[PDB]
């Protein structure tokens, strides 16, 4: 009465969410990693600093 | 900023169980072939009994 | 920096892959008792067959 099949079906929903969300924004988060910094400074919120 | 962190932080982790997707796939495929089989010999089994 | 950000790269894929390994040592069993199985039905088809 392992009935895992259902573990297994929500794992497999997760996973193939995530693919589907890599395909979606893989370029737009590979854009952001290398200059994620920036977004801790506003450019008004520069002058305030 | 707080956004983007935490979406660089989940996003290897989607990178990571992504593939798993695949083997998963054969995973419940065999899972549920399996089950098909014990569901038989559970009916099988109640068969006989009488 | 290179090595550090490698690291905290590694960090997601290494704490959600070492959660993993209960549920593996689980199918570890079972495929050895299969295995196991595999023998036994072997070795009985060879005496039976000389």
């Amino acid at each position: 009465l392992i009935d895992r099949v259902e573990e297994v079906r929500e794992e497999m929903d997760e996973a193939q969410e995530a693919a589907r969300f890599l395909q979606q924004h893989g370029s737009a988060l590979t854009k952001l990693e290398p200059m994620v910094a920036v977004l801790q400074s506003d450019p008004q919120q520069h002058e305030q600093l | 900023w707080q956004s983007a962190r935490e979406l660089l932080r989940d996003w290897p982790s989607q990178r990571h169980l992504a593939d798993r997707v695949q083997p998963l796939r054969m995973r419940l495929s065999e899972l549920e072939q399996r089950l098909n089989n014990q569901q038989n010999a559970e009916r099988l089994l109640s068969e006989f009994c009488k």
